RNA sequence: GAAGAUGAUCAGAUACCGUCGUAGUCUUAACCAUAAACUAUGCCGACUAGGGAUCGGGUGGUGUUUUUCUUAUGACCCACUCGGCACCUUACGAGAAAUCAAAGUCUUUGGGUUCUGGGGGGAGUAUGGUCGCAAGGCUGAAACUUAAAGGAAUUGACGGAA
């Protein structure tokens, strides 16, 4: 079966990535992955990406800007304690410093920093560093 | 940008068309190579002709950003370009390697053959490919003339050309000349055929 | 007695190349070694072990030493050098020569905060070679460098002062271990932080600039 | 490749009943279970035990260094088991009787 | 194909080519080619891979074999596309 | 990389590939720095001035390395007809 | 020990176990894959012996036919003496008819 | 085995680059000429080099020769292909009518070019190879 | 042709070689349930680099020939198409390396799952279970012992290998 969809597009970008292609095509495209997307743009790892509407599920395509490093996606969704958020981090990024671990919550699907501000965490999807 | 004076001239398109430069390639076809234009029936590959010119250019302008003219080291190592390549070192002051490579001369500093270039020159990276190699050890560009079943592993600025070869290769070197000197040199003029001949280079009688 | 082959070398002997830095940024090949010494002066050369190594022959064995060396300063630069000769101190030699034209750079970062001068590195960096993995996370201040003890030096040379190591696989395979160190460090110059998305104007180098002056006469 | 574990976010219980199956194959872990120590190992999975000199006994080496090792055949006193005890230093075997 | 694809507009040949599932949105090659019999003066609708013995709207004329994919139209039949 | 108040830190500040925008490393043999120089009208290629290009290693490696620059080209304004943005 | 081959009896792979064939020298079970066919298609007649044979016969031109023999070989036996020798490491991966 | 040794060899090619002239085919003249030039201490050495120095010079005299290709040689060559026998015409022109081009090789011309000589051939892709 | 007869050879040789040749081999009715049952590569899923072929489907070719005149099937040629039993380079991906286009997308560690392993031996044994007509199978210890057991390759030395 087509397991976390979400994670084999982050997968499929990541070997785009480390391919040198400038964009990628995704087959199934969720609203997860779409969220993700978006956050990435805002961060600042991603260039256009464009929704295609196979009368159906979704198709997407995303520009690559040659700065993603990793896009990774952890695997069951674990509940995150807030305090717990931190640790995460330590695992998962490089340096205290930057990058993001991107975590759905009650608020809408965010970053790490961004969950923090709002002072709402919930359950990881990803990161990019 | 651009100058939009250079759109090919009917002349040396026809010359290109007589050397049978984009009548090569055959069968054989690289996935990294969109300079065809409509493919002939059985085992045959046409060759997109203003786009070879315009590769041909690029190549000729990067060659003139080389301040040093002895620098340019063109190589052939296959019989039917040695000469072409001679010709075009002897045009252009920039020392070339007809015959056997050498290796160890880009690296290897000890060599009595060590060139240091900043832009090398080849004819088929089939056969010459070591030399390619050799230049990825230290940092140098490579200008090639790839047929459309050339690998174009550490190349830049690849020109598409037909190397089943005889005339062909000798006829794509005289036009880069051509092309370098026209950029910074004594021709000011793309027209006028000119003292020059094509038939200076090519492969010779033996 | 000098003499430059490499028209690098030529500049260098010049002046028209200030520090190593001009180098790395236009990734310039230095297969002369005097180069390196002429641009810094400070080079700690330190041996770390020496391996006798035997090929076996018809009769007895052929005895060479797998000497080691690491080489640094405190600037952010470090050389490993491997060689294996007879000869003892012409091997030690070789090793520290071959350092010398390794001489790579490494960028050192910020535990968290800017605050002083950095001597951490920067991110998360992990190196291999073989069956060693050294992973080198960056640490707070002070926490000093958390380390083989070969790895430890390294560090020391480089002018690392605070970092945290994970190093997998056989490590006493001491050679490999100081080869996955350095690949390591290495790596930190290559990846991509948010601090570097800002283009960069491609300047023009010194072999393309100053080339009347380099080449022979 | 998942990689052979359940990564599922309610696979935990399994997952802690391949631990433990694991832990079966970990030698000490075993030992430290079954009570090996507490059921054989002449001494009662103590540091020491008081024995009575049955005979004094040469054992001869094992190989490379070849010697007679001056032992003593031991009766353990709270078990009734009976073992082998080297005797450390020169003499000391004498001192012993 | 390589690097930059620029991957929402493909020329239509490769569309053409590439299955019929495998371009950017599924759409298929078949066609309701549009036969008219030799007899009675009126068009069947009739789907180029039919699956069936396809007889006319009332007459055992017998318009199309069924082959695996299109259908070979029995004898001399004529026919318009779509 | 920027300390206190700006004083920038951390020097050998890469040369990042115009293809791919991977970093060019130290020790990157393999990696180039292409020089075009610049076209002017009837002839010309004005001496000292140039479209400087920097490509990674990794592409020269694969072989996807030449079209890039193509392409790269073509965004500049060095060529007409050569690269299509659809292939 | 590392594989020597990748197909080592070669024609068997996604063909679970074959049938057999018996060796011509040996009579040993060789699988009909691991097998080397060599195909003996030698004159009915000896080189010298075909003038002989001319002197003495009846008829013009003449059949003189050929004997065919598929001979299968065990491996083993056929290193002893036949078409098989002995490769280097890189010269193994080499499957073009030798000679020619 | 009367294989002429490397080192007299070398020397042979030594005397060939620096003396081209100076070096008449006949053997005494040349053993003479050596002597004059080069330090050798023995004299059979000499005798041979000498042989060796004749023997090239006889092969020359017969067509050049690889590793033997010093200055005078050169100029020979050079003006040969300064001044080649050909070309008579330009030549390579439209000598024989205006190009037998092929039907995709006109249409290329069209697409690029204005008003070009052609001659349009059928194309017979061909049977079997 | 295991058993067994029997003829040589060697210090000997119920061993090859040799000659013979019950059981089987083959089959039919029951079992048994093991194998270097080996691709010594679990399954499902996704994505990453070129190439030709090759089998089975299916498209297009005023292509060629069949020839019963247009044919229409058939059979190729060529291009693409999906499909299983299959080469070259660089590997940036891997890997201890042989090698691997998967054994890749893993210290930049998390697609979904089952199963198995934890120094070597003792031991696939002891024991109990269980399964069998049995032979055996599945299941499965410890005491005790020991510093190596392995793997891959490198140079040698050697080989009744070439
Ligand atoms: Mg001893
Ligand atoms: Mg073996
Ligand atoms: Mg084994
Ligand atoms: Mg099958
Ligand atoms: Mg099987
Ligand atoms: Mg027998
Ligand atoms: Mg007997
Ligand atoms: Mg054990
Ligand atoms: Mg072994
Ligand atoms: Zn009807
Ligand atoms: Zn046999």
């Amino acid at each position: 079966t087509r397991t976390s969809v979400l994670a084999d597009a982050l997968n499929a970008i990541n070997n785009a990535e480390k391919t040198g292609k400038r964009q990628v095509l995704i087959r199934p495209s969720s609203k997860v992955i779409i969220k993700f997307l978006q956050v990435m743009q805002k961060h600042g790892y991603i260039g256009e990406f464009e929704y295609i509407d196979d009368h159906r599920s979704g198709k997407i395509v995303v520009q690559l800007n040659g700065r993603l490093n990793k896009c990774g996606v952890i695997s069951p969704r674990f509940n995150v304690k807030i305090a717990d958020v931190e640790k995460w981090t330590a695992n998962l990024l490089p340096a205290r410093q930057f990058g993001y671990v991107i975590l759905t919550t009650s608020a809408g699907i965010m970053d790490h920093e961004e969950a923090h501000r709002k002072h709402v965490s919930g359950k990881i999807l990803g990161f990019v560093y | 940008s651009l100058p939009s004076t250079f759109d090919l001239t009917s002349e040396d398109a026809q010359l290109l068309l007589a050397a049978r430069v984009h009548l090569g390639a055959k069968n054989v076809q690289v996935h990294q190579e969109p300079y065809v234009y409509k493919a002939r029936p059985d085992g045959v590959n046409v060759i997109n002709v203003g786009k070879t010119w315009e590769k041909i250019v690029l190549a000729a302008r990067i060659i003139a950003a080389i301040p040093n003219p002895e620098d340019v080291v063109a190589i052939s190592s296959r019989t039917y370009g040695q000469r072409a390549v001679l010709k075009y070192a002897a045009h252009t002051g920039a020392t070339p390697i007809a015959g056997r490579f050498t290796p160890g001369s880009f690296t290897n500093y000890i060599t009595r053959s060590f060139k240091e270039p900043r832009l090398v020159i080849v004819t088929d990276p089939r056969s010459d490919a070591q030399a390619i190699k050799e230049s990825s050890y230290v940092n140098i560009p490579v200008i090639a003339l790839t047929d459309l079943d050339s690998p174009s592993e550490y190349v830049d600025v690849a020109i598409p050309c037909n190397n089943r070869g005889k005339h062909s290769i000798g006829l794509i070197w005289y036009l880069l000349a051509r092309e370098v000197l026209r950029l910074r040199g004594a021709l000011p003029d793309r027209t006028q055929p000119w003292a020059i001949m094509p038939d200076l280079y090519f492969y010779r009688n033996p | 007695g000098w003499v430059p082959v490499t028209k690098l070398g030529r500049l260098v002997k010049a002046g028209k190349i200030s520090s190593i830095e001009e180098i790395f940024l236009h990734s310039l090949p230095v297969k002369e070694f005097q180069i390196i010494d002429q641009l810094l002066p400070n080079l700690k050369d330190e041996v770390m072990n020496i391996k006798p190594v035997q090929k076996q022959t018809r009769a007895g064995q052929r005895t060479r030493f797998k000497a080691v060396v690491v080489v640094g300063d405190s600037n952010g630069h470090v050389g490993l050098g491997i060689k294996t000769a007879k000869e003892v101190a012409g091997a030690i030699r070789a090793g520290i020569i071959i350092a010398k034209l390794s001489v790579i750079p490494i960028r050192r970062g910020y535990w968290g905060t800017n605050l002083g001068q950095p001597h951490s590195l920067a991110t998360k960096t992990s190196g291999k070679c073989g069956s060693v993995s050294v992973r080198l996370i960056p640490a707070p201040r002070g926490s000093g460098i958390v380390a083989s003890p070969a790895v430890k030096k390294l560090m020391q040379l480089a002018g690392v002062e605070d970092v945290y190591t994970s190093s997998t696989g056989s490590t006493r395979t001491l050679e490999n271990t100081l080869k996955a160190a350095f690949v390591a460090i290495g790596n930190t110059y290559g990846f991509l932080t948010p601090n570097l998305w800002e283009v960069q104007a491609l300047t023009p180098s010194p072999m393309d600039v100053y080339a009347d002056y380099a080449t022979a006469s | 490749m998942g990689k052979g574990k359940p990564r599922g976010l309610n696979s935990a219980r399994k997952l802690r009943v391949h631990r433990r199956n694991n832990r079966w194959a970990e030698t000490t872990y075993k030992k430290r279970l079954l009570g090996t120590a507490f059921k054989s190992s002449p001494f009662g999975g103590s540091s020491h035990a008081k024995g009575i000199v049955l005979e004094k006994i040469g054992i001869e080496s094992k190989q490379p260094n070849s010697a007679i090792r001056k032992c003593v055949r031991v009766q353990l006193i709270k078990n009734g088991k009976k073992v082998t005890a080297f005797v450390p230093n020169d003499g000391c075997l004498n001192f012993v009787d | 194909m390589v690097l930059v694809q620029d991957l929402l507009h493909p020329t239509a040949a490769s569309e053409a080519r590439k299955h019929k599932l495998k371009t950017l949105v599924q759409s298929p090659r078949s066609h309701f080619l549009d036969v008219k019999c030799p007899g009675c003066l009126n068009i069947t609708t009739v789907f180029s891979h039919a699956q069936t013995a396809v007889t006319c709207e009332s007459c055992s004329t017998v318009l199309c074999t069924p082959t695996g994919g299109k259908a070979k139209l029995s004898e001399g039949t004529s026919f318009r596309r779509k | 990389m920027e300390n206190d108040k700006g004083q920038l830190v951390e020097l050998y500040v890469p040369r990042k590939c115009s293809a791919t925008n991977r970093i060019i490393k130290a020790k990157d043999h393999s990696s180039v720095q292409i020089n075009i120089a610049q076209v002017d009208e009837e002839g010309r290629a004005i001496p000292g001035e140039y479209v400087t290009y920097a490509l990674s290693g990794y592409i020269r490696a694969r072989g996807e390395a030449d079209d890039s620059l193509n392409r790269l080209a073509q965004q500049d304004g060095l060529l007409k007809n050569v690269w299509s943005y659809s292939r | 020990m590392p594989k020597k081959r990748a197909s080592n009896g070669r024609n068997k792979k996604g063909r679970g176990h074959v049938k057999p064939v018996r060796c011509v020298n040996c009579s040993r079970s060789v699988p009909k894959d691991k097998a080397i066919k060599r195909m003996a298609i030698r004159n009915i007649v000896e080189a010298a012996a075909i003038r002989d044979l001319s002197e003495a016969s009846v008829y013009a031109e003449y059949a003189l036919p050929k004997t065919y023999n598929k001979l299968h070989y065990c491996i083993s036996c056929a290193i002893h003496a036949r078409i098989v020798r002995v490769r280097s490491r890189t010269d193994r991966r080499i499957r073009a008819p030798p000679q020619r | 085995g009367r294989v002429r040794t490397k080192t007299v060899k070398r020397a042979s090619k030594a005397l060939i680059e620096k003396y081209y002239p100076k070096l008449t085919m006949d053997f005494q003249t040349n053993k003479r000429l050596c002597d004059e030039i080069a330090t050798i201490q023995s004299k059979r050495l000499r005798n041979k080099i000498a042989g060796y120095t004749t023997h090239l010079m006889k092969r020359i005299q017969k067509g050049p020769v690889r590793g033997i290709s010093f200055k005078l040689q050169e100029e020979e060559r050079e003006r040969k292909d300064q001044y080649v026998p050909d070309v008579s015409a330009l030549d390579l022109s439209h000598s024989n009518d205006v190009l037998n081009v092929d039907t995709q090789t006109a249409e290329l011309v069209n697409s690029l070019g204005l008003k070009l000589p052609l001659s349009v051939s059928s194309v017979s892709a061909v049977r079997d190879r």
